[PDB]
């Protein structure tokens, strides 16, 4: 089943891809929303080893883990309930299919444009089977003022 | 002025966790230098603080000091000491000569420490018995790192392996990898006498045992420190003393520029290229 | 075979007097390694044997150990630590990174030890009073090496100069050059408070005092060892610990390749060459 | 004296085949220096003689010279130039500063040449098509070495890739690996 409240002030998201500007904008949005914790718990980038990337929490300096594989990211962060996918039209399908293998993810945001309609229909079918809400591809995402922000929605700070 | 007011944001490009130069007192990995000297640690304690960010026990620091002492020098015939002497006899510099000597520290020279430590750690963690480890090394066309000596075999041991081994036996709480290496040494000495645990192999296995047997490190931390080359740094720091001593000896003896004799070089140049 | 029979003559191209690798036991400047460990010296004793070929007293070796401890590291902002970190973040090597950091040790960075020692030794041997030395340095457009600090002046001293100075006062038999340097320090602090004896200057004067005040060396030997750069080796060996610690810290933190920001570089290229 | 009479045997501990310092004339891999200068090769020819012991054609030596020219410098922001400048501002030495800068040449900095060459050679020798090579690199979590720029993409190319590529197209007899890399 698909829930009604996709995002809250405690929502934790995993970002697929090396998008430092989008994650920093998300963190700035969280800080100006008086959130207790950043909305991004970890990042997934398959073309590098696991490490820590440096980000800003207001003026404080924080570290966000970056994992090569989805499995490690979901293992170390069971509190993550949202995936924001910054994969290309040639990788969004496989990454979303791999993500829907983890039950903790209830909402998936796909930013890529140009995905074939058949692959998108397969994604929709699997999401409906798993009860996972998908913000359709070729979108900036969404904004919930005070709770959560997806990707680059709403521009800069 | 803008940073003082907190008006702008500029991320720091560098990270450090081993020394705090700023402030009223110099700090070694969270410990003030006055407290460092009051706790009566020496080179071993400062080395532990700077390299592992840990307050090592007294026996661990003393063992590190012994490891530095035994690897201080091994004569001028080795590649590193030879290069240091060559650069010193050119009248270049202390730093340049020591650097030229240290640049030979690698796989073939000075790398038996880390190689032996990694091989024995992999064998011990794989769960195979020492005989199985010896057979696996033999069938893979690989010689066991840290095993084998030139003259000293038995009834006349290294006299550097013995001192460190006695210290480790008396002071280390548990030495599983050292016992595994000693069983491997027994098996290799059952083949031919000079196949004993080298100073490099003994130091490697005892350093792994110290890392993963003292309460300062978890298993992951010890494995990471072995992987990143802590024993390479141990050997380099130990042998730097001998390299600087060789430079000072060559500058005191006032030796002229060295040129290799032509009779010792075989010229195999092509007919005409 | 001809050399064994004594039938031919081939002069040796190299000389060495600090370590004897051949034989049944390793020898450090005439002393067996087992006897080295039984006499209970540490890094200081082995350093003395390898660098000066002398059996130094216990306090001299301990003071050498303290000098190595206090020069271990001074944060990552110095040129050598910066270069070591740059080479480490490139994922090159422990040896390469430490070497790149050590290659900055010279006149402007890490040479205040030898420079201060030479200046104070020349002043003391010239027979001039400390005030005359200060005036001569002032009128020559030269700043006194080893004098001056950044924040710590008085009622808040270095906390590294104090420990070494206390050890030297308690244990050294005679410290003429140290007293001369302290009079110079009084004269300089009479000008502005932060003109105190630096760690470099204090270590230099105390090392000269140890060399020419212990029974191991004659005056000529101490002068030659100061001239050839024994304190340069002291500083390099001390700071190598901090450089290796910085390399290990950067490899543990898994820092990526560094590239200097363009906004921090001023481009003054010509119009067209 | 015993060696001159051939009375004793002492094996040589070193081997060399790139330069003959002894004799009336200096020799570069079997070629006299006067003949080296008369044949009108430059840095490329001497480099070929000293590194490969081969008499390379004129276009090969010129291409080596172009490769040295284009890799001469890339500003002070790189790790090696930064280290060289740090050591120079310490007033150490020319040799020490250049050495400190060169010691950063390795995998992350300055190693894209050898890494790209090895990757493309392995791909070409394995017989896989460029699309198969790209897919294999993608599924292995590896980025193709020598591929990707910071600003210059198309209709505004490198201006260093273009000159070398034009020279290779005009002068090289056959460029199979270059064509494979261009398809990639
Ligand atoms: C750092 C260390 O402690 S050593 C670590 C080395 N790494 C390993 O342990 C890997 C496994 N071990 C091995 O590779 C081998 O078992 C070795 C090299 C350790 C054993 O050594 P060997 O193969 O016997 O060669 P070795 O080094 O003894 O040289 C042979 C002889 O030359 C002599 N020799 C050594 N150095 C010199 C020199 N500079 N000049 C002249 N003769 C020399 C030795 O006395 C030795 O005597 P021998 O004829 O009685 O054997
Ligand atoms: C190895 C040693 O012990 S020191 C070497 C010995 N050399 C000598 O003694 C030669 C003669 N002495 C001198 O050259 C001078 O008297 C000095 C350099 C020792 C005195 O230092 P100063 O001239 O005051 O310059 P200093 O190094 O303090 O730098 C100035 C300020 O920058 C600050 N600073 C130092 N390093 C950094 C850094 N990496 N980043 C930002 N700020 C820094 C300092 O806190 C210092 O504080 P201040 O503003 O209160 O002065
Ligand atoms: C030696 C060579 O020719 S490069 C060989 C490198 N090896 C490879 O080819 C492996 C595969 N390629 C890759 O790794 C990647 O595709 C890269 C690194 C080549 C592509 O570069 P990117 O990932 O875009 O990072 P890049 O180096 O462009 O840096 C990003 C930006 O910082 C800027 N920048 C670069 N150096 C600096 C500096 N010192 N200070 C400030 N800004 C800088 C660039 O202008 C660039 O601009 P952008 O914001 O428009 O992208
Ligand atoms: O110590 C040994 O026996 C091997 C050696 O020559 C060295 O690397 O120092
Ligand atoms: O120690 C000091 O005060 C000066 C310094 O930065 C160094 O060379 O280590
Ligand atoms: O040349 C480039 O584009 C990459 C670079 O900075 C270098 O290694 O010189």
């Amino acid at each position: 089943g698909k829930s009604t409240t996709l995002f809250s002030r405690h929502t934790k998201a995993i970002v697929w891809g090396m998008q430092t500007r989008a994650v920093q904008g998300m963190l700035d949005f969280d800080y100006v929303c008086s959130r207790d914790e950043p909305s991004v718990a970890a990042m997934v980038y398959p073309f590098t080893g696991d490490h820590k990337q440096k980000f800003y929490w207001g003026h404080k300096e924080i570290l966000i883990p970056v994992f090569k594989n989805m499995a490690d990211a979901m293992r170390k962060h069971p509190e993550v309930d949202v995936l924001i996918n910054f994969a290309s039209l040639r990788s969004a399908y496989d990454s979303t299919m791999e993500t829907m293998n983890y039950a903790q993810i209830r909402t998936i945001a796909i930013i890529a444009e140009g995905i074939p309609e058949a692959l998108t229909r397969k994604l929709i079918k699997k999401a409906d089977q798993k009860g996972v809400t998908i913000i359709g591809p070729a979108t900036v995402g969404g904004i919930k003022p005070g709770c959560f922000k997806i990707g680059n929605t709403g521009g800069m700070l | 002025w803008a940073r003082e007011l907190g008006l702008i944001r500029k991320p720091a490009s560098f990270m450090t966790s081993i020394c705090d130069e700023r402030g009223q007192e110099l700090i070694y990995a969270g410990m003030p230098i006055t407290e460092v000297f009051k706790e009566e640690m020496g080179i071993g304690g400062v080395l532990g603080l700077l390299w592992f960010q840990k307050r090592l026990p007294k026996y661990s620091c003393q063992f590190i000091e012994m490891c530095l002492m035994v690897t201080a020098d091994h004569g001028p015939a080795v590649s590193g000491a030879h290069n240091t002497i060559i650069c010193a006899r050119a009248g270049k510099d202390l730093v340049s000569s020591l650097t030229s000597g240290l640049l030979t520290i690698g796989d073939r020279f000075g790398g038996a420490l880390d190689a032996a430590a990694k091989m024995f750690s992999k064998a011990f963690d794989s769960g195979i018995i020492p005989m199985e480890f010896v057979n696996k090394m033999k069938k893979e066309g690989k010689l066991i790192m840290g095993i084998g000596h030139r003259v000293k075999s038995i009834n006349n041991p290294d006299m550097r392996v013995q001192i460190l081994k006695d210290y480790v036996r008396q002071h280390f709480p548990a030495t599983p990898l050292l016992d595994y290496a000693l069983e491997v040494e027994k098996i290799t000495t059952s083949k031919k006498p000079n196949l004993i645990l080298n100073v490099a192999g003994l130091i490697g296995v005892a350093f792994v045992d110290m890392l993963r047997n003292c309460g300062s490190f978890t298993r992951e931390e010890a494995d990471e420190y072995i992987d990143i080359g802590a024993l390479n740094g141990i050997f380099v720091l130990g042998r730097s003393m001998g390299f600087i001593g060789h430079y000072l000896d060559q500058k005191r003896l006032k030796q002229g520029l060295y040129r290799h004799p032509w009779d010792d070089i075989s010229y195999v140049l092509p007919e005409h290229m």
